[PDB]
């Protein structure tokens, strides 16, 4: 197993490019014939860090204040 | 004696069944005031965010 | 004359150009050096357009030169375009290598005008018993299936491909718009194991994908059924989730300038559906049949996206989630799905005297269930616990096991005719088959099955 | 060098300094005219910084000069800190005279690396059995008391901290963010008559407090206490309302020029609470048990800082107003309430199925809540009757007279161990306890007071 | 001086003055050579002024010139006002030429102060026994009107204008606020026939007239009820529709575009209520007491509007449609119906004995007409038997015919005193009566009526 951490007390920035990193990390596998496994501990948490930095950047809000395109994310 | 608790029988009921109505409407009436808190919340949310993007765009 | 990038935000761009050589609205533009097309959305003044990226931004910076195509996005259509994958560029996405088109047209057009429409009640049978029996779909009408996540849209949709489009002897076109990478898959491998790929043309805008391409990807397809359409063709067109076009306008709009309006959509909301379901119509020179599937956010038929499509469809089959919970496929609601065919006029009275009373009978059921859970089944009336027992059954026997869902269900799918779809709903509520467990309905085809099913 | 007051709107003042002397963020600033602490918040650029006055704003003006002094907010720490009451700024407001400090430390600090930290499954008894059978402690682990206002979280706390002062011989640090003062003058004075003040260090930021000193206040308290933990000592860190911290974070945010998030909250909500959360931790060098109690706003455990909280914790208590209303207290709700000890290779089997069992009983209860309500306990099933008569007996044995309550009713308080928790409930589930009427299980301590309470 | 038009934006409008002529708030404009006042809303600085115009926008442009009048709207008072129709602006909307105004006052003012108020709670004898016994309405105090229509709301309000002007020497005024036009005319023409018209001042605000009328035609009504008041009369204000008054608040707040407040009302709604109910009070010279009809929205009492109104009300009148069956024409439900005055403190014991005697009996009877419905008439003992006579006598004695409805009835009109309708109800409670028919209790007036109906 690989562990990549964004514990509660680290930047918005890591706390929402974690799952991103562990992705290409898993995908070294995938491109050269071999199998892995992902588990994304909580996609909410990844999405209330991506709702902060979107604010301060003071792009308009959406649903339930977050950004237009947390579908996307 | 079976007769006339038969007779027992059909009077229980009927007040247990005027209980369970009544009872019925006070569950109704609570939960009808939980339905207007839920009603009137709902709004003030749709308009802070109305706002709140009209603020920005 | 060539612009330059001055603002990226996001999947929206805006360009400056001369003052004297501004791009039309809805004009393609091509940054120089980077592979990316943009889409003049507006133009705010100054030489300046707004504009939306068919592509990623990452590689994009502010300077880059802009050209101007001098027209809107210009999409391969004919012939030429059955048997391939395209992108909403029209670029193809397989290694069969170009298209060899004879004809490029804009995926931007006004809708056919009022002298054009044309009507027709043909019949078109599907071969489930819940549609054929509650909502007769008619050939050249529009058929949408409303439901939310998890209930069967995509299962349903294959189901009447297979039992429509094969049998079909004209062309037809796919959309999967906001779809599963996975189910673009599985669906291209199962044309080509079919050979049924070389009449049908395939327009794939996944979820990876930038906004802008899941904005226009159900023009693309639409363009291509039109010029098809138009050489008095009769063609098919299967959008796999018509709903991303509108979340796509929703996740563009608050970039774009635009103020929000209720439950925080797009200002543009009934416009922008308006200006595309128009398009998607039968005229005088040929007939385009289609089926969308809608996704209903929440399960909530009264959001405003679920709520403005209905007015646009002639057949709404509504698919419910508390009849899936319970295991029953497919989990159409009968109370709440309805047709325009559905008339003695166009059918027959023996079709609708059958439907109506199925109707009837699962309405008055719908008040029992809650008498049932408080109290008991004793003290109901007879003809109440008699009623009761027709409505559990015939619930059941709306299901029906279908040949695109054997790797779920593990039995074999089957077909079954309106004329059974009729004889056996009319026998449970005449109380023939009273003598029956409730549990032989389950999955069982026609009539017939059910009572060998009781003997097992 | 010095600055200017260039602009004041409540709580918030912006200050300009020269281009070359601009403080850093979290710089303490000092008015000359009232020497007023200011804390800076951010860089807006041109030489002017934004603050937060750690005091009343009235009566100052734009032009005043200000003096940065080139640090953070530093706070005097170790032994002198004892026995005393301070501040937010490390002042002492005991009327005492000055503190014997021998150094001080920054407010603002990194949380302890993931290599630093400390496993701790040593369970921590309380006295009280609902909290022992169901959110068992562990020494060095966090625990939460969330309510709604007067609900039982300063008496439940106040309980704790006697019966964990019996065991433990280590110093405490008590913070009081946004609360009573009347409540830190009762607990001073109980504890100097009691000879317990030389063994705890009291800060205090109260609801009489401008924003700026209830936002920072919890600071204060935590870094105290770890000086003492990595002296290599076992701390106990009490927070009066960790709430507070956040609440005080609203009030200005708006004023730092920040868009609002759901429900009016900071859009920074859940950094501000896990910067300060992660340094209260148990490193390798020393421990820091501690105990927060966290306010629920108008009764809502969804509301974004209940919600946001609950991740930080190892013991979660979750009081509730319809058990109070009953008459029971602690008012605990052993199915909202939970414990990360509460495993079987941690407390033993025994004591896990006994909870276990407590809690599949009061499920089932409150599932037929519904149906006793409308035709009453007569129509359930034999066996669900039998149910309903443990689940009530159950419900009033998890109450309990405190000696922090007997000033309140009249009774003397109880205090019962792990192991007379778990027979009494054993009991009870087995059916040992059959016989006796449900008001002999309410406010009895052990199950041996339960029978001789039967006895009347 | 004169200033000029510089935008429109719908009913808005900002004009731009001279630095030395800015026109003050609330003050009333005019548009050179067309028909059109503009009330004066905000003062944006700059020489400009924000406006709501009084009327259509319709072919307005930029660069027009304005006037300014010098004051608020100002409106005709006193004698001249009776029996004529006016819009917001005073002027007669009825073809029958002008108005022979001797005076003309400003429809802004402060409430009376507080030395300015009444040395007491002196009762309105309305005339009618129902309301004086059970509905007891104060000089000077605000009474809600609730029920549907077709119930009778109409004849009640033109009964109590005849009784105030024949009985006490005063007048009325009734405010059209969102006024239907077809039932405006409606109106005109039943109280001409019913021969009231000349007794009362007509004012309305129609509903499709801008948001700025229907929000100000209640203060224009109540500046010509102010005059009256001031000549030494007790006058009656009708309200049309407060509900209506609150809407066209929250439509102006939302045109100025501040920021609405709870359930989507402006931030203003306390202020605007309390600015027009503090102005109906019973001075040292008059008093206007004010009928206002109120609308609930959702049926719910806890909605912004509904629990500000409620604040001001000192009476609330039910009509009855149930009541209107069994054949009592003024339909007030006596058990629904309440008064704050209804106090044995204000009205003494022996009024406060009389109306809570009949609510007793009428309340047992009710529950008794259940029992004779589902057990039958002979499970009732002797007292109660003999108590369903007196309440079915005291249920007919409430009937009443009056002045206004003798076309209906069939039967001269009756003004009850205070004195005789307590002393009458007195009686019937007592027994004194009880060997009359109940008939001859129905469409009397006073008691002594009864017994000479009975004779016969
Ligand atoms: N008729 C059906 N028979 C069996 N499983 C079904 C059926 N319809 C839906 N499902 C289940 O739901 C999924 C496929 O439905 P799908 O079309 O993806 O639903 P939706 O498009 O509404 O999200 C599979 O997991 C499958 O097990
Ligand atoms: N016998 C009791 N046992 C426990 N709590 C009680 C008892 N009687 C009353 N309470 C209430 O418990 C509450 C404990 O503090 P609480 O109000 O919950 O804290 P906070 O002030 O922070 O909101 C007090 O309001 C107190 O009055
Ligand atoms: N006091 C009354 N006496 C006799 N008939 C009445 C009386 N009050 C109401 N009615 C009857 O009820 C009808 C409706 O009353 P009205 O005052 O016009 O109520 P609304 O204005 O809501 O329509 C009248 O036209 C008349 O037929
Ligand atoms: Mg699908
Ligand atoms: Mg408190």
């Amino acid at each position: 197993t690989i562990v990549v951490a964004a514990s509660a007390s680290e930047s918005a920035a890591l706390q929402y490019l974690a799952p991103y990193s562990g992705c290409t990390m898993g995908e070294y596998f995938r491109d050269r014939g071999e199998d892995a496994l992902i588990v994304y501990d909580d996609l909410s948490k990844q999405a209330v860090a991506y709702r902060q930095i979107s604010l301060l950047l003071r792009r308009p809000p959406g649903r339930e204040a977050y950004p237009g395109d947390v579908f996307y994310l | 004696a079976v007769v006339e608790n038969n007779a027992c029988e059909q009077a229980a009921r009927m007040i247990a069944m005027k209980n369970a109505t009544d009872n019925a409407g006070e569950l109704i009436s609570d939960l009808q005031l939980i339905y207007n808190k839920a009603r009137q919340a709902a709004i003030t949310q749709e308009i802070s965010e109305i706002v709140g993007g009209a603020a920005a765009v | 004359s060539s612009g330059r990038i001055v603002q990226i935000i996001g999947a929206v761009i805006d360009v400056e150009f001369p003052r004297d050589a501004v791009p039309s609205i809805y004009e393609a533009l091509k940054v120089q050096g980077v592979e990316t097309t943009l889409e003049v959305q507006q133009q705010l003044g100054d030489g300046v357009v707004r504009s939306i990226a068919m592509g990623s931004t990452e590689g994009l910076k502010r300077g880059l030169n802009v050209d101007s195509t001098g027209a809107a996005i210009s999409v391969p259509v004919g012939k030429a375009t059955l048997g391939r994958i395209m992108d909403v560029l029209g670029n193809p996405i397989d290694e069969a290598g170009p298209i060899g088109e004879e004809e490029r047209w804009g995926i931007h057009r006004e809708a056919p005008s009022y002298a054009d429409q044309a009507g027709g009640n043909e019949l078109l049978e599907t071969g489930i018993k819940v549609i054929d029996l509650v909502c007769p779909f008619a050939k050249g009408g529009k058929v949408g299936l409303f439901g939310g996540a998890g209930v069967g849209k995509t299962v349903n949709m294959m189901e009447l491909i297979r039992n429509i489009a094969i049998e079909h002897s004209g062309y037809s076109v796919f959309a999967g718009v906001g779809e599963r990478t996975r189910e673009g898959n599985d669906f291209y491998h199962e044309m080509k194991d079919s050979n049924v790929l070389d009449k049908v043309a395939l327009v794939y805008g996944q979820m990876n994908e930038p906004p802008g391409n899941r904005l226009r990807v159900a023009l693309t397809g639409l363009t291509m059924a039109e010029k098809f359409r138009d050489e008095g063709r009769d063609v098919l067109l299967f959008i796999d989730n018509i709903y991303r076009y509108t979340l796509a306008g929703t996740e563009v709009s608050a970039l774009l300038g635009r103020m929000p309006s209720a439950v925080g959509y797009q200002p543009t909301l009934a416009e922008e559906m308006g200006v595309l379901q128009e398009r998607i119509t039968s005229t005088k020179k040929g007939s385009i049949t289609s089926i969308q599937a809608v996704y209903v956010p929440a399960d909530d038929l009264t959001d405003p996206s679920p709520a403005t499509t209905f007015a646009h469809l002639d057949a709404t089959v509504v698919l419910s989630r508390d009849i899936a919970s319970l295991g029953i496929y497919p989990a159409v609601d009968p109370l709440d799905s309805t047709s325009r065919q559905l008339d003695p006029l166009v059918i027959g009275q023996d079709h609708y005297d059958t439907a109506r009373g199925v109707q009837y009978v699962l309405q008055r059921y719908k008040e029992l269930k809650d008498i049932i859970a408080i109290l008991g089944m004793d003290e109901l009336s007879e003809a109440d616990k008699l009623l009761v027992a027709r409505a559990r059954k015939i619930q059941r026997f709306l299901s029906q096991p279908f040949f695109v869902a054997e790797v779920f269900t593990g039995s074999p799918g089957k077909y079954v005719s309106l004329k059974d779809t009729i004889a056996g709903f009319k026998g449970i509520l005449n109380g023939d088959y009273d003598h029956l467990p409730e549990q032989a309905f389950y999955m069982v085809g026609g009539i017939e099955e059910a009572v060998e099913k009781a003997k097992k």
